[PDB]
């Protein structure tokens, strides 16, 4: 586990949404312990048989709960956010996509100063597979096991989740930065968990065309963790500067593209696989 | 989004920024009037289009003579301008900049972007003026000075002196410089932009400081709080597609090759383009379902990809969803006679209701391929085109 | 120009006049999002589209969930909405305004333009509220009232209450509605307008005044001075053979018959449309030739009038001009090739060195005649047309 | 003769200028007593072998002119028509186009309010044929005679002129009295002056959708004219809420019609032509 366990009490900002009911429910289903949530004027009632309240505040002293889960909407995001740091929430993981990066970057600042954990936004989340939900993770995918794996992007993670687990290994957590250019947290952040957790096998490592997140990581990597890694880039075939979908998928200055990325882990001495169904073999082996 | 050379000159006017005396001309006819508003000539005359390289391509040209004027216009608008930085068809010129000409002592270079790695807002500059500092950098990164803005203290003056002196200049221009920076730091956050570039910031003889050119970037996600940027996108500027997508909570980028693509995330899209060429295959776009792939959609869709009369096959790739493998499968089914695909479909289900909709699919009679594997499909479809 | 509803909103609620919450979409998540910071409904959506009469039309609907709204917007974006006052292909819809519902007490009417007999921007304003006023007015023109701002001064507050009492308000009202005149008043001259209209300007239940809807005509000629507006045009509305045209210092317009004109003057053309149907033709354009009837610029003219191929030939009528004769026919030669225009053209050259062009027409060998008379062409060309 | 004749004085304003120039050279070439013009800065200096000055005020005075011709930009025409009234000219003809109406909303008032008069704008103008002209008319056609023209439009006028020409008559003046929905003299003003011009025995009166003067100008006549009249109005083909080329040339919802002003006319009893070719054929009728 890495971030999360079945012992982790979480909140919800914009609980009484529609992204976040939904989730909600899920997280509920798979046993997540949603503690409760909070919508603004809404304090006072109930929804999906948990309590909700009108702040940050309010909520976490009624449930002690400490992470939360934000399904608000970009314009409205940087504040929710500041509130729950505001709280004491340890840890945040938004969801929402579309927020602005002098938003972020700003907020990323505070989160620092503060000692503040949030992953994202604009991404699935986390799961700790077996005993914790937090994201549209997709429930019935994952086995309990020994990879750890971070990513920029939702859905390829998916697919090497399917592997790992078809290949027998099962994963430890699976973390979601989320693909904005200016996350709460970075390769390095988590892999730094990962090497220090003893139910950690081995990583998988994604990423895409982007910044030096990958490059910057390696670096570390190399001279920070003993764990192995697999790591895989998305993006070969992509055009130079052009947002690709996510955000902060993008060529700028002629800077940022896949394969500087995998050159620049190979040499960390990283296992990279050209070919993202190769994700459980070339674990087999590196797993061996 | 950018903008034209216009509407940021507009701005840092705006702001109290230094630039040349200038009209948007949309007729040759206020082109022509624009020089006897500006006076003595010679003037400059530039298309107005959102690629750099203007220069290079004839779009920009210092004139002597209304009439000359009046050519140029004649000349481009309408037209459609193509800079090594266009696309292959270009741009399409619809207004032309019509401005003073410029005294010129020297050229610097300013400019704004965020700084992934640092997490800041970092201003840069150098004299090297009129040259891409893509290059500049790439080798003579020593003459690039940067500084980087404060979140908590907005940005401050001795910064802005910091990079003055650091270029060498004296006196008021100091000053002036200072004002500069302190003018485009607050645009910056003030809208919302993601880049700024001034290139070349220019001294004129008669040494003053004055921005020759300036280049923009705002960013996307805060229109919604920008009207102002809001209202001048230039739609006009982009793969039309493009636009189509979003109206269907679509992201759709045109490529060169055959191959059509339609994937369930951004990451998806871009692994599965890759595996792709990785299977000889040649992309011809990507596309990013951004909304549930009800049948509507999944349709919209297929109209765009489709829009590219090259493409010779598509792949469809689905894993996660909001919708169930065979209820997708179905709209699969209908979008392609809905729309009338004549073309070959490989497809990859995945997630719930998988075999069923595989099936459906297949037991379909129409030209649709049930893939195995992630792959499998790649082959197939790399298959199938390669026939030819 | 025209404006878009959300557009004059906004420049209403920048001059501090009422009119509801709401939000412009330009996507069904963004809509889908605006209910909630709108809060709760249910709420209007509205089609964007320059045209009128969008309620009948069915582009206009009250709505009682954020799935409801997730559809509307899923319906139109992207469709093109054709109202009575459009054309038989209606305006694109790129967006749609999520606004709060409102409790109607009474619906009035306030409008104005400027008023070529008497002179002055006029005023008018009544209790028909709701319904079309060229109806209202022409029926039971006594239930208008209006008002002429005096250019001397300007609009002054006694004229705002005298309709405000004349449609019988009272109370704070009064004082509201007299506000808005001014407002509004304000903006007319302020921004350069043609008009407005609001309709309807209601009574809410609760009491107050505020603007449900709001339509803006801007005075093309004075663009020049107003950046603002220069900025909100939105082409998609418009012919863009329109657009086209201009660029070209061409004034085109769209019509029906199949018989085309290219003539020299604004005065002429119609003329000459005129007597083609007199004589039973029935023609398809308006075409006013602006610049020098230079090559590139009839060229053009072709181009663009041959855009309909519903057209069955072209009328070439030119008179004065600051070319020549022959010059001319030459030209026309020309651009018939390179054009490629493969139906029968017809030429009356007026005065200076006529006769030699005719002759070169003549003498050219494509599908061109060279009416001798300006109703003999007119002839010819219905018969052209006629042959089948 | 009306408004001009070869003992009438000129100058312009934006004289310099293109169009200025060029169009000079020909009312010049014509024998129109130019006599200067003015563009602000460059006062004291000779051009088309004319003195220019910096002031409407300062030529007005050197020379004596009374009747000022105007192409200047539509952006400061009205510091023009406005100027000239002040330096007491006593005719203004405005050839600009693109003037806001506003603008000219304003001047007009002025205008009146001075007694001066201003001919436009955004017109051919006019010419007392082998007399003296000035605007874009153009020359050999005309002949001196005795029919009067007034058009809200200038191409038509020349086919008028033409035919006119033709047929033998000949033409007192013709006036080009622009396209703009509100200008400087309107038809009656014009037409007035016709009844009572000597020269003058015949009327055409050309006009077009869009606007009431036309029709304002029936009635006048009816009970004001005595001098017989032809009219061809135009636009019959023309659409609803449309702009025809020109500004004031559109159908304000319902309104403006060229039918509307056909009759109109005809019960002022005036001679409507439904083709602009036979305008001639028509005089010849009444003109004998
Ligand atoms: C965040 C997002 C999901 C919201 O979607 P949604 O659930 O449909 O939104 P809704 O308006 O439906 O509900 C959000 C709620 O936020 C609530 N809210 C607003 N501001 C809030 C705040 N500061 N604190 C708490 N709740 C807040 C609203 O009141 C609303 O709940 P309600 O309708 O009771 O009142 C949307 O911006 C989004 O989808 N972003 C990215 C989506 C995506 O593609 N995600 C995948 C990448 S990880
Ligand atoms: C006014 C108009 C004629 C300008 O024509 P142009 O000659 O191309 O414009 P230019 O810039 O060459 O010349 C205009 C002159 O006005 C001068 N000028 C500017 N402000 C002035 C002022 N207040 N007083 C006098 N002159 C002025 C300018 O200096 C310039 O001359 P310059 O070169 O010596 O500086 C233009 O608005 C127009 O063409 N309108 C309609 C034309 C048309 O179709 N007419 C027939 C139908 S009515």
């Amino acid at each position: 586990s890495i971030l999360i366990d079945k012992n982790t009490k979480v909140i919800c900002q914009g609980f009484t949404g529609s992204q976040g009911t939904f989730h909600s429910e899920q997280a509920i289903a798979y046993g997540t312990k949603m503690v409760g949530g909070v919508t603004p004027g809404k304090g006072g009632t109930t929804h999906l048989g948990l309590p909700v309240f009108n702040t940050v505040r309010e909520a976490v002293a009624a449930t002690g709960a400490t992470a939360s889960v934000i399904y608000v909407p970009a314009p409205f995001c940087k504040d929710s956010i500041l509130e729950a740091i505001d709280a004491g929430i340890k840890l945040i993981i938004t969801i929402t996509e579309g927020i602005p990066t002098l938003d972020m970057l700003t907020v990323k600042v505070k989160l620092d100063e503060a000692g503040v954990r949030m992953i994202g936004p604009n991404c699935p989340g986390v799961i700790t597979p077996g005993e914790c939900k937090i994201g549209i993770q997709p429930g019935h995918i994952h086995k309990p096991g020994k990879v750890g794996i971070v990513s920029r992007s939702g859905t390829l993670t998916y697919e090497a989740v399917k592997q790992t687990t078809d290949y027998g290994f099962g994963q430890s957590t699976c973390v979601g930065i989320g693909g904005d250019p200016i996350p709460g947290s970075n390769f390095i952040d988590i892999l730094e968990m990962f090497e220090k957790d003893p139910q950690t096998e081995a990583i998988v490592m994604i990423g895409e065309i982007g910044g030096s997140a990958e490059e910057e990581a390696a670096a570390y990597i190399k001279e920070h963790v003993t764990k192995p890694v697999v790591g895989y880039i998305a993006g070969v075939t992509a055009p130079k500067g052009k947002r690709m979908g996510h955000a902060g998928a993008i060529i700028a200055g002629g800077k940022g593209t896949a394969d500087e990325k995998f050159a620049a882990l190979e040499a960390a001495g990283v296992k990279t696989v050209r070919s993202l169904a190769d994700i459980g073999e070339a674990l087999k082996t590196v797993l061996k | 989004m950018n903008l034209h050379e216009y509407q940021a000159k507009q701005l840092f006017a705006r702001y109290g920024l230094p630039a040349p005396v200038g009209y948007a001309c949309t007729t040759p006819r206020e082109a022509e009037e624009a020089a006897s508003k500006i006076g003595a000539g010679p003037w400059v005359v530039k298309c107005q289009v959102h690629a750099g390289g203007r220069g290079k391509a004839g779009g920009v040209k210092v004139v002597n003579s209304k009439e000359d004027i009046r050519a140029f216009a004649e000349n481009w608008l309408g037209k459609r301008l193509v800079t090594y930085q266009t696309d292959a068809n270009g741009q399409p010129v619809n207004q032309i900049l019509v401005e003073a000409a410029t005294d010129i002592a020297k050229e610097l270079y300013l400019g704004a972007v965020v700084d992934r790695s640092s997490r800041r807002v970092v201003f840069m500059a150098s004299t090297e003026g009129g040259v891409e500092i893509e290059k500049v950098a790439e080798e003579t990164p020593h003459l690039i000075h940067k500084v980087a803005l404060d979140p908590l203290t907005g940005p401050m003056p001795y910064q802005g002196r910091e990079l003055a002196f650091k270029l060498g200049l004296e006196g008021k221009l100091v000053q002036q410089f200072t004002k500069i920076f302190m003018g485009l730091a607050t645009i910056f956050l003030e809208r919302d932009l993601a880049l700024i570039e001034i290139n070349p910031l220019v001294i004129t003889k008669q040494g003053d400081l004055i921005c020759l050119d300036g280049k923009l970037g705002a960013d996307g996600n805060a229109l919604f709080r920008q009207p102002d940027l809001r209202e001048m996108r230039d739609q006009s500027q982009e793969d039309p597609r493009e636009a189509q997508a979003a109206q269907w909570e679509l992201n759709y980028v045109a490529l060169d090759g055959n191959i059509g693509c339609m994937v369930n995330g951004a990451g998806l899209a871009m692994g599965t383009m890759d595996i792709v060429k990785l299977h000889g295959g040649e992309p011809a776009n990507f596309l990013d379902v951004g909304g549930g792939a009800t049948k509507e959609r999944v349709t919209e869709a297929f109209k765009i990809i489709l829009s590219d009369d090259k493409v010779k096959a598509v792949l469809v790739n689905i894993f996660g969803g909001i919708v169930r493998c065979d209820l997708i499968a179905d709209g699969i089914i209908g979008a392609v006679a809905e729309v009338g695909v004549n073309v070959p479909v490989v497809v990859r289900l995945e997630g719930n209701n998988a075999e069923l909709g595989a099936k459906k699919l297949a037991d379909s009679g129409l030209n649709i391929i049930a893939a195995k594997g992630l792959t499998d499909a790649a082959q197939q479809v790399v298959a199938a085109v390669e026939g030819k």
